[PDB]
């Protein structure tokens, strides 16, 4: 790390710089889901999948 | 308005005194929306 850079917080591709989204922003996206999922108790989209 | 120039070596309350925040995290734009 830090000569091959941490890949996608939210993505596949574990190694390389690749523009990755921020975890300040993956911090709040991932706040805001929790939030809208709870409320909405809507299933995963696994469950989705299952 | 003002008459002359200071200069000192800056201290490190002094530097706090001229910030308006921390900076946390590295990054610096959205890339796709220009919120940074």
């Amino acid at each position: 790390l830090e000569i091959r850079g941490a890949g996608e917080l939210l993505g596949e591709e574990q190694s390389g710089s690749m523009e990755t989204i921020g975890f300040s922003l993956y911090m709040e996206l991932l706040e805001n889901a929790v939030d809208a999922l709870k409320a909405g108790r809507e299933p995963s989209l696994e469950d989705l999948t299952s | 308005e003002f008459d002359a120039i200071k200069i000192a070596l800056a201290s490190p309350d002094m530097i706090r005194s001229w910030s308006f925040g921390e900076v946390k995290k590295p990054e610096t734009i959205n890339y796709r929306t220009f919120k940074p």
